[PDB]
């Protein structure tokens, strides 16, 4: 992982630019990845 | 102007009561602005 600088991602075949930091939210165990309203990703669990 | 005074100053009471519940046409300018935004944004899919 590389948090908190601007990186191109690949977590488990989901893609995309951004930075990573830490969230407050949590998924529900079986849950990947989050949406907002406009269905863009808004976060993402680690698979490691 | 005693009776005038109190029939304004309970004139006023009314408006905050009521405005205490009327702000449509404040509050759909707000709608359409964030409901393009949101087509715009909804469209790149
Ligand atoms: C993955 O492996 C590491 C190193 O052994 C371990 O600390 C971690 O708990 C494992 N995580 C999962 C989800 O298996």
């Amino acid at each position: 992982l590389v948090k908190n600088k601007c990186v191109n991602f690949n977590f488990n075949g989901l893609t995309g630019t951004g930075v990573l930091t830490e969230s407050n939210k949590k998924f529900l165990p079986f849950q990947q990845f989050g949406r907002d309203i406009a269905d863009t990703t808004d976060a993402v669990r680690d698979p490691q | 102007q005693k009776l005038i005074a109190n029939q304004f100053n309970s004139a006023i009471g009314k408006i905050q009561d009521s405005l205490s519940s009327a702000l449509g046409k404040l509050q759909d300018v707000v709608n359409q602005n964030a409901q393009a935004l949101n087509t715009l944004v909804k469209q790149l899919s």
